C-alpha cells in the first residue's frame, strides 16, 4: 500500500479535474476514464512484469470532471452514448464575439490586464485586426490568444507601447514573414515565367481567384480556361476528373451541366462539350463547389464572348445560377490586387465577388485606398448572369445581347453535329 | 454593381494614436455568456462539463481563472488503507485527522 | 494505365476538338510512342512536342528534325514554361555537336523561360556564330509554323492542310460506315 | 522569332583575372532580410521561432 | 525499472528555434499546437537578388 | 472472356469477308464450340479446324 502513487483522479477529489479531450482520445485512456467515472473504479496502473498486484476496492468519486477540447476532438467522442450520459453540460465558446463598442472596451481592458500599454489608436487597430481575422465586418475573433500574440509582437516592435503604427507594423511583419510564396509568384509573373492577363479581353479565359497551400492561405489568380467543342452533353474538368477521377463527378461538374442544360433550351440536349483547365498545379480546386469563374468561362466558350481579363471572377454557383458565398474572400481579392499592382494598375481592374460575401469583406488599407482612387474596383454579383454581363459588358436581353450570341453558338454547334450526321448517313 | 468606397470601409476611424487609455478589467468570459452560464450551472450543480471551442481561445485560461474564484468546503484527506496484503481501499478522513 | 489520363490526354484532346471544328465529332485517334524509351515524362506535363507531333500527324506536315521543341501546353494553346530548360537545351546542343552542327539546328522553347536561360560558354559561342538557333514561342501556332517551315499566310497554308487532313480521315470513316451499312 | 545572341547573353563581362579583390565581410543573413527581421523579432520578443 | 522520479512541471525560460526544410514543416504545420507555440517563421528564400 | 475479340475471331471474319465479296458485312453468325471443355484454346490465332 505504501508504494501507491496518486494520479489526477486522487488529487482532484472534492474539486475539479480538467482534462483534454484530444489527450484522452490520443492516449487511449477514454475507456478507463469512463469506467472510473461511472463505476468509481480507479486503480493504479500495474506493470505486466510484476508477479502480483493490489486489488484496489472501487472508490466512490466526489470530484467533477471538466473536459476541454476543440469541436473536432469531441465529435469523435460524443458518438458513444456514455459520453452524453456522463458529461451533460456543454460550455461552448463561440469562435467569434459581437463587434461592438462594449467588446472593444472589454478587449482593451483584457489587454491592459495582460500587461500591455495601449493607446486608443493601438486598441482600435487591434480591434479591426480581430475583425479581419474573423473575416467579418460585424464579428471580432474570440481567439484572444491570437490577439495577445499580435499585441506581444506589436509591443516588441514598438518598444512597449502599442500605438496604431506599432500594431500596423506588427501586422505587416506577420503578413510578410510568410510572404515568400506570394513573393515567388509575383516575381514569376513579372519575369513572365507564369503568364497572366490583367489587361484586355479574351474568349474562354478568365482569372479565377484560388488559394494556395500554407498556414496563411494566400489568394492568387489562375488563368482558368474553358474551351467548347461540338459533341455530346458532357462537361469535363481535367483538374477534377484527372485520371481515376473520370468516374466521380464531385458535384461541381453536375452543377454546371445542370445549369447549362436547363437554362439554354432550343435543342433537346446540350450539343457542346466543355473543357475546364487551370494553369499549373497550385490551384488545388475543391470538388464540392462549382466556381462562378468556371460558369462564366464556359458561357464565353460556348457563345464566343470576349470576357474582360481586368476583372477576376470568384464565387460558387448552383444549378439555378445564384452565386454562393466562398471562404477566404479577403485572401482572393488581396491576391488579385497584389498581382495587378505588381504589373501596374490601369484604373479598370477589379474583382467580381458574390454579394453573399459582402459581409465578409474586411480588406487591408491598400485595397480600400485603391478603391478610393478608383484604381481598383469590387463588383458584387447575385446571379451568374450579372457576372457574365459585367465581364462581357452588355445586357443579356436586348439588341444583339449575350443570350442571343449564346443561342447562336449553340445553334452553330448543333448544325455542325447535323452535318456530321448527314455525312455519316451517306 | 460597383461597390463604392463608403460601403467597403469597414474600419472604425482612429480618434488618435496617442493619449494612452486606461480601461477596467472585463468580466470572465466576456462575450461568452453561453460558456459562462453553462459553467455556472456545472459548478453550482456539480455536473461533469466539457468546454468546446476553436483552439487558441484561451479556454484553459478563463476556465482556471473562473474556478480559482470558486469556494467549497475543505476536501477530505483521502488515503489508501490496506484491507489485506493484496486488498487496498481509498478511505477518506475528515480534514486534519490524517 | 490507360484508364488514368494523367491530365495530359484530356488537355490535348480538348485542344484538338476545340481549335479545329468542322465536324460534329473528332474522327481521329492519335497514338504517341517513344522509340528507345528513356524519357519517363511527367504525368501532369502535356509537352509541346506531343501536341505538335499529333498535329503534324493529323495534317501531314513535314516537321524539321533540325529543331527541338519542348515545354508544356494547356488546352488553349498558350505554351507553359518548364523547369530545367537549361539542361534540355544543353543536352540537345551536345547531341548536335556530337553529330556535327549543320548551321540550321536549333531549339524551340516557350517565351516564358527566357528569364530562365542561363547556358554555358560553348552554347553562347555557337549562338553568336549563327550555327545554332534559339526560338521563343508563345503559342503552339508559332512553334508549329517555325517547325514546319511555313506560315499560314496565303494559299497552301498549314491551317487548311490540317482541315483537309481532318476531312480526309472523316471521309475514310464515312466510307467505312457506308460499307458496313450496305 | 529567332532571338539574338544579346538577349541570350547573361554572364556579366569579366574585367580581369588578376588583382585579387578585398571586400569587407557582409553582415549575417545577407540578402535574406525577411529571415533576419523575423529572427530579430523572435530574439527581442522571446518567441519560439 | 519499477518507476522513475515524479518530476514536477517546470516553467520554460528557453526559446526554441526549429530548423528544417519546408517539406519538414509541411508535415508538422498541420497540428494547430505548432502554430500556437511557434509563431515566428524565419523563411530563407532559396534565391538571393 | 467475352470482352475483347482476342483478334482470333477477327481473322476468321476477315478471311470470310475478303475471299467472298457480295456485301460489306458478314451475313452469318458462326457459333464455334468444342465438345467437352478440356480444350483450352489458345487465343493467339484462329485455327485451321
Amino acid at each position: 500500500v505504501s508504494l501507491i502513487r496518486p494520479g489526477a483522479v486522487h488529487r482532484a477529489q472534492g474539486g475539479y479535474l480538467i482534462l483534454d479531450a484530444l489527450s484522452l482520445k490520443r492516449e487511449g485512456t477514454w475507456e478507463a476514464f469512463k469506467r472510473a467515472l461511472r463505476n468509481g473504479q480507479v486503480e493504479p496502473v500495474t506493470e505486466p512484469q510484476a508477479p502480483a498486484g493490489l486489488e484496489v476496492e472501487p472508490f466512490p468519486i466526489q470530484m467533477q470532471v471538466i473536459l476541454v477540447g476543440t469541436p473536432e476532438a469531441f465529435e469523435g467522442l460524443e458518438e458513444d452514448p456514455a459520453f452524453s450520459e456522463l458529461f451533460r453540460i456543454r460550455a461552448e465558446f463561440s469562435p467569434t464575439l459581437p463587434a461592438s463598442p462594449e467588446n472593444c472596451t472589454a478587449l482593451g481592458g483584457w489587454l491592459l490586464a495582460q500587461g500591455f500599454q495601449l493607446t486608443q489608436g493601438g486598441l482600435t487597430r487591434l480591434y479591426d485586426e480581430a475583425r479581419r481575422m474573423a473575416e467579418q465586418r460585424d464579428r471580432m475573433d474570440a481567439r484572444l490568444v491570437e490577439i495577445r500574440a499580435l499585441a506581444e509582437e506589436a509591443a516588441v516592435l514598438g518598444g512597449g507601447l502599442l500605438t496604431a503604427e506599432s500594431v500596423e507594423q506588427a501586422i505587416a511583419a506577420r503578413e510578410h514573414r510568410s510572404f515568400l510564396s506570394e513573393e515567388e509568384f509575383l516575381r514569376a509573373v513579372q519575369e513572365g515565367v507564369i503568364r497572366l492577363r490583367t489587361t484586355g479581353r479574351a474568349v474562354g479565359e478568365v482569372n479565377s481567384l484560388v488559394v494556395v497551400e500554407a498556414a496563411p492561405y494566400w489568394g492568387r489568380p489562375a488563368r482558368l480556361t474553358a474551351r467548347a467543342a461540338p459533341g455530346r452533353d458532357h462537361l469535363i474538368s481535367i483538374d477534377r476528373e484527372a485520371g481515376l477521377g473520370g468516374q466521380i463527378f464531385h458535384k461541381a461538374v453536375l452543377t454546371l451541366a445542370g445549369y447549362l442544360r436547363s437554362r439554354y433550351i432550343e435543342h433537346g440536349s446540350l450539343p457542346v462539350t466543355i473543357s475546364l483547365a487551370f494553369e499549373q498545379n497550385y490551384v488545388s480546386i475543391e470538388g464540392d463547389a462549382a466556381g462562378l469563374a468556371e460558369l462564366v468561362a464556359a458561357l464565353s466558350a460556348i457563345g464566343n464572348l470576349p470576357l474582360r481579363q481586368d476583372l477576376a471572377v470568384t464565387g460558387a454557383v448552383d444549378q439555378t445560377g445564384k452565386v454562393l458565398a466562398v471562404g477566404a474572400i479577403n485572401a482572393k481579392v488581396e491576391g488579385f490586387f497584389r498581382v495587378c499592382k505588381a504589373l501596374g494598375l490601369s484604373g479598370t481592374q477589379g474583382v467580381i465577388l458574390p454579394e453573399a460575401n459582402l459581409a465578409n469583406l474586411t480588406l487591408r488599407a491598400e485595397v480600400l485606398e485603391a478603391v478610393r482612387a478608383g484604381q481598383f474596383h469590387i463588383y458584387a454579383v447575385e446571379t451568374a448572369e450579372q457576372a457574365l454581363e459585367i465581364l462581357a459588358g452588355a445586357r443579356m436581353e436586348g439588341f444583339r445581347g449575350l443570350q442571343e450570341k449564346i443561342r447562336a453558338g449553340l445553334e452553330a454547334f448543333a448544325r455542325l453535329e447535323e452535318g456530321h450526321d448527314k455525312e455519316d448517313r451517306e | 454593381m460597383r461597390l463604392s468606397y463608403e460601403a467597403l470601409e469597414w474600419r472604425t476611424p482612429i480618434e488618435n494614436s496617442t493619449e494612452p487609455v486606461s480601461l477596467p478589467p472585463p468580466p470572465p468570459f466576456f462575450g461568452q455568456e453561453r460558456a459562462r452560464e453553462a459553467l455556472e450551472l456545472a459548478i453550482r450543480g456539480g455536473f461533469h462539463a466539457y468546454l468546446v471551442g476553436p483552439p487558441s481561445l484561451g479556454k484553459h485560461e478563463a476556465l482556471l481563472a473562473y474556478l480559482s474564484t470558486q469556494s467549497v468546503e475543505t476536501p477530505p484527506d483521502l488515503l489508501y488503507v490496506p484491507l489485506s496484503e493484496r486488498k487496498v481501499a481509498v478511505l477518506t478522513l475528515p480534514s486534519g485527522q490524517e
